[PDB]
């Protein structure tokens, strides 16, 4: 999946 | 697909340029001890912040984005995300501090000599670092390496910040969107706008005195060109700041408020380029503030 | 005398005073400076290094 | 290790350090200025006019708008200035007085050289000393009213043939004098500031304040990587 | 009489002096010391960096104890340092910031300062009030004090922008002897060790040797092409070094009446700012407009070493009476002690 | 230069009193200040020190905590606020100025003193084993002092002091650092020593030289005095 990002 | 290749090319290029640029800035500024002005002191602090941003963001973004899996451990996830947040916070605050310096230096040029001194510049550095470390402490706490499974049956991990509650995550990213963007950006626009107004009123006064409170000046055309170039540099600074940071902080506001719809649309390549622009700030800054400046270039010729 | 030539006459008086001075040959001036450099080479803590106990600045 | 007496000596050293730093603060919050001028350029009357307008070496302290100005008149130095002018390497400006009446005056004491050409030679030498690359020059062209008299009696073309302007007009003549001084600077990045003043005019201290403000703006442009 | 007489006798006497000198030029110093073994490299290290001056250090003087030194900076302070402990013994708030010369009395009881104010300010160090106060304002010169040097607690020799030197009685605050004969702005003094003579350099590129007591200029030394910024006696009193804006030192011998040796190098375009001798006379240390001091073999004119720890013009350079250390003061506000 | 101590007198034990002294004729803020006390028939004892700028305050163990030393430098006045006063606090109290730099003479000036009447240890021991010497004018007399530690510090200073209390007046510094005569001391005084044994040689004695002679050490706080050899005419 891998849905997202690290905030910075 | 084509996106991995261009990602690798552009990340490799901006990494190499940011490392080379900021290490050049550091070696020039530590080698020419007479060159450590208060501004050059902030430029040293900013180059360190941008080297740390480069080294502890770019690989730990690209590789997990290429591989779709965080191959490092929870301790690496904590450390990396902490240094990311710290380097963003310090880079931002140092840009703000250079803006308020320049505001003092141009728009209150005598009254600022009461307080603008290397001791003050170190005090403001120590405050901005210690504040950034303190405020970023949620990152190495709540950045759990939440696990999942891919399309195959192998389990995989992803480094993500999950503050305990949705309202708490919204509060956090709104506070960040204020204190690391809107407040920096409004303070920068006020500082560089009042500077631009002052310099343009000087240009107007010199032109009208050339047509035969501000003062008669034998300005060369080179001084008018320099003042215009300063105005253009200040506008370039403000625009490149908004271009580098409105995408990421807007994406983070979207993820904070509409999490599913945001990650569906921005996850993978798009956010990889949004972050590539964010780190492009870390390359643009040493250019505008050091390589553009003739004195720093002369120190680079005068040094390694 | 208190006259408009006095700045020249006083200079002549000084330059004739300087002319009449006895002079020692540069051979003996040099030998004297050598003799003094030699006799004081030990009494020169810079011509040679001096140990850290004898040097008050090495502590 | 230190004895009780060596500790109290170190404590005296550190109290002296803090006095030195506090006088560093005081000596840095004061802008030094070097007032220079030829003989009969009016240093006395000019300073006296600033003194009534204000609310072998004479330091005149002025304090304007919370900023303190240390106007150094080096007075009657019978000395070769090349040997001590580097004391003023740190000053924010040279203030140069020239009297606009000097064009008609020739050096009665010695020869017949123009009193303005000696002032030109002093301006050139000061502006070209390497110490004053970072200092600006503030050029007070004093006694404009005596020039406003002399022009009726002694025409400027007779003394400087390069004057293309009219023989009637004071403005064109003092514009010419300012041109003839501004031309002397080869360091075209160095802004010469100039004012036309009279012993009647109280505004001269405001002009000094604002010219030094502009010099500090230029320096802060250089120091802060704004070209 | 007339200039067609007196100013031609002056020329004849100058020619007679030069002829008498060239007759005295039996052999240059460099020929007699060609057999002297060289001093090698005089490597020296910064043992102390006295930090606390905030403007350009202009002059220094070691006390006879070879431990305390005063130094003057255009912040308007004299600082007296214990060089052994880095401690500031006194900091004297000066009436005029524009200091250019500094002296320590050989007893230690007094220091003197002078500047663009035409005063040599004699400060008493040993009051019962425990503050330094100005004991005398010697205010009879009419150009800046370029050098002050104490002969004794009652006597100081002074050099000014006015071409005269003056010997002062401090007790009575008045000149006891005025030394008239330089034409250039006279720049530096050094008293001889016997204190019976001193030598002075001026912008006329001449050095004059004066009898303190008689007042007569016994001899005039002329080999420099430009102003003698700096002057120091060789420690026997039979020779002195003269540093000039021509970027040379020259060694003059008081009894050869002649230039013995010149300390020059093609790389050295910067003027000499200070000269001092090592206690044995064997090293001549020169400060430069270049941010360095060069240590010269006074007998052989080889550059035995360079002191390079400064980032601005070295303004002053003193060697302690005991020879144990070299102080170097510079326009970067730092006073570095070397040995 | 003047010190005038005041605010002594009689107090009940357990009481508290602020005795003070005011400085004139010197830059009091430049000087460090000591209190030294003298019980009615006993030797000197150092009470407290306050340096320039009120740093590095020190007390004796006999007065630590119970006494506090302060200075009003703008008023050039020193105050010793004593509390929990005791019978052993009955003494004449002296303001003693002190100044510390290479070659200074600390303890040079001593105020006239103030009497306090109360109605009723690695500290360097200093021994003056000879409590009395019978002296005749013109004789040479060699007062000697011994310390339970060598005062030769590694910097080469022997931190030893000599004081003369001429009878009925405040002590006066004779010698500082074993071998320097104070300002105005007759050159007939001389000091010598091995670092752990010391001798004061009053050559060509005068009737102005009779009184009580104290040796003191300035190596370590608490500063300690000998009992004092009395010269008797």
């Amino acid at each position: 999946d891998y849905m997202g990002w690290m905030d910075f | 697909e084509w996106q991995p290749a261009v990602q690798i090319l552009l990340y490799s290029l901006i990494f190499l340029l940011s490392v080379l640029g900021n290490t050049l800035v550091i070696t020039v500024l530590i080698r020419n001890k007479r060159m450590r002005t208060v501004t050059n002191i902030f430029l040293l602090s900013l180059a360190v912040s941008d080297l740390m941003l480069c080294l502890f963001c770019m690989p730990f973004n690209l590789i997990p984005n290429l591989l779709k899996d965080f191959i490092f451990g929870s301790a690496v996830c904590k450390t990396t995300t902490y240094f990311m947040g710290t380097s963003v916070s310090v880079s931002t605050f140092n840009l703000v501090a250079i803006s308020l310096e320049r505001y003092g230096a141009i728009c209150k040029p005598l009254q600022s000599r009461v307080w603008q001194t290397k001791s003050h510049a170190l005090k403001v550095i120590a405050a901005t670092w210690c504040l950034s470390f303190t405020i970023m402490t949620p990152y190495p706490i709540y950045s759990n390496l939440v696990p999942f499974t891919k399309n195959n049956n192998q389990t995989a991990n992803m480094c993500r910040f999950l503050l305990p509650n949705d309202v708490m995550q919204q509060s956090w990213h709104t506070f960040l969107l204020l204190i690391l963007f809107l407040i920096p950006g409004i303070v920068m626009m006020v500082a560089y706008g009042l500077i631009s107004l002052e310099l343009y009123q000087g240009i107007k006064f010199e032109a009208s005195q050339k047509k035969s409170n501000r003062i008669r000046s034998n300005s060369s055309a080179a001084n008018l060109m320099a003042k215009k170039r300063v105005i253009r540099m200040l506008i370039v600074i403000v625009v490149l700041f908004f271009l580098c940071w409105m995408p990421i902080f807007s994406a983070n506001a979207w993820r904070a408020y509409d999490t599913a719809s945001a990650e569906r649309r921005l996850s993978g390549t798009p956010i990889s380029f949004i972050l590539l622009l964010s780190y492009t700030s870390s390359c643009v800054n040493p250019i505008i503030y050091c390589f553009m400046n003739k004195r720093f270039r002369l120190g680079f010729m005068a040094t390694f | 005398n208190t006259a408009s030539i006095a700045q020249a006459r006083k200079l002549v008086e000084q330059l004739k005073m300087e002319a009449n001075i006895d002079r020692i040959k540069v051979s003996k001036a040099a030998a004297d400076l050598m003799a003094y450099c030699e006799a004081h080479a030990k009494e020169d803590p810079l011509l040679t290094p001096v140990p850290a106990s004898e040097n008050p600045f090495r502590e | 290790t230190l004895s009780a007496e060596d500790k109290a000596a170190v404590e005296r050293s550190k109290m002296i350090d803090r006095n030195l730093r506090e006088d560093g603060e005081k000596a840095r919050r004061e802008l030094k200025l070097l007032l220079l001028g030829t003989g009969e350029s009016g240093k006395s009357t000019f300073i006296k006019q600033m003194r009534i307008i204000h609310g072998g070496i004479i330091e005149y302290p002025f304090d304007l708008q919370s900023v303190i100005f240390r106007m150094v008149d080096v007075g009657a130095q019978r000395s070769e200035r090349r040997k001590w002018i580097h004391c003023f390497e740190n000053v924010t400006s040279i203030m140069f007085l020239v009297a606009l009446s000097e064009y008609d005056q020739v050096l009665v004491e010695s020869d017949n050289e123009n009193r303005m050409e000696e002032s030109k030679a002093l301006f050139r030498t000061i502006i070209t000393y390497p110490w004053f690359q970072n200092s600006s020059v503030i050029l007070f062209l004093n006694k404009k009213d005596l020039l406003e008299e002399k022009i009726m009696y002694s025409h400027l073309v007779d003394y400087f043939p390069e004057y293309d302007g009219p023989q009637r007009d004071a403005q064109a003549a003092r514009e010419f004098i300012l041109k003839m001084f501004v031309d002397l600077n080869p360091d075209s990045d160095k802004i010469i500031y100039s004012h036309f003043t009279c012993s009647t005019d109280t505004e001269n201290i405001r002009f000094v304040f604002a010219a030094v403000k502009d010099t500090i703006l230029q320096l802060n442009l250089k120091e802060y990587n704004l070209v | 009489s007339e200039l067609d007489q007196l100013r031609q006798e002056a020329e004849q006497l100058k020619n007679q002096i030069r002829d008498a000198r060239k007759a005295c030029a039996d052999a240059t110093l460099s020929q007699i010391t060609n057999n002297i073994d060289p001093v090698g490299r005089i490597q020296m290290r910064t043992r102390r960096t006295l930090r606390g001056h905030l403007a350009k250090i202009y002059a220094m003087h070691w006390g006879t104890d070879s431990r305390l030194l005063v130094s003057a900076s255009q912040d308007g302070k004299l600082i007296i340092w214990d060089s052994y402990t880095t401690n500031k013994v006194h900091a004297i708030p000066l009436r005029s910031s524009w200091v250019m010369t500094c002296a320590y009395a050989p007893s230690g009881n007094y220091v003197a300062c002078g500047g663009l104010d035409n005063i040599c300010s004699i400060y008493n160090l040993k009051t019962r009030e425990g503050n330094v106060r100005v004991s005398r304002e010697l205010a009879g010169h009419t150009g800046y004090l370029s050098c002050c040097r104490f002969l004794d607690d009652n006597q100081i020799v002074t050099s000014s922008g006015d071409t005269t030197c003056a010997l002062w009685d401090i007790e009575t605050g008045q000149q006891t002897t005025t030394f008239t004969g330089h034409t250039g702005d006279v720049m530096s003094l050094s008293l001889a060790p016997d204190t019976r003579l001193f030598v002075s350099g001026a912008c006329d590129a001449s050095a004059k040797l004066w009898d303190v007591r008689e007042g007569m200029c016994r001899q005039t030394f002329t080999g420099h092409e430009s102003d003698i910024n700096a002057i120091c006696f060789f420690p026997n009193g039979n020779a002195f070094a003269t540093g000039s804006d021509d970027a040379t030192c020259r060694l003059f011998d008081l009894r050869a009446d002649q230039e013995l040796m010149t300390y020059s190098h093609d790389n050295i375009i910067c003027g000499i700012t200070s000269v001092s001798f090592s206690k044995s006379g064997r090293l001549l240390l020169a400060g430069y407009d270049d941010f360095n001091c060069n240590v010269w073999d006074a007998l052989k004119a080889d550059r035995a070493g360079v002191l390079a720890g400064h980032d601005n013009r070295v303004s002053c350079l003193g060697v302690t009476d005991d020879g144990m250390a070299v102080a170097t003061g510079s326009w970067d506000s730092f006073l570095k002690i070397w040995n | 230069v003047q010190l005038v101590e005041s605010g002594g007198g009689l107090v009940q034990p357990g009481g508290s009193r602020k005795l003070s002294c005011s400085a004139s004729g010197f830059a009091f803020s430049s000087f460090g200040m000591h209190w030294v006390r003298q019980a009615p028939e006993k030797g000197l004892e150092w009470v407290a020190y306050i340096s320039s700028g009120s740093g590095t305050i020190y007390y004796a163990d006999t007065v630590k905590g119970r006494f506090t030393i302060s200075r009003d430098d703008p008023k050039n006045t020193l105050f010793l606020q004593m509390t929990s006063l005791r019978s052993e606090d009955t003494a004449m109290y002296y303001c003693v100025r002190s100044i510390y730099y290479y070659g200074s003479s600390p303890f040079d000036f001593w105020g006239q003193g103030t009497t306090l009447t109360v109605s009723a240890s690695a500290d360097i021991v200093m021994t003056q084993a000879t409590s009395s010497v019978p002296v005749t004018p013109g004789e040479s007399v060699s007062i000697s002092c011994r310390s339970s530690k060598s005062l030769l510090h590694s910097n080469g200073n022997t931190y030893l002091y000599w004081f003369l209390q001429r009878p009925g007046q405040s002590p006066q510094l004779l010698i500082y650092r074993m071998s320097n005569l104070a300002s105005g001391v007759p050159d007939r005084f001389s000091g010598s020593g091995s670092g752990t044994a010391f001798t004061l040689t009053i050559s060509r004695l005068e009737a102005e030289d009779v009184g009580v002679y104290y040796c003191m050490q300035h190596l370590e706080y608490p500063l300690t005095f000998g009992a004092g050899t009395k010269l008797e005419l």
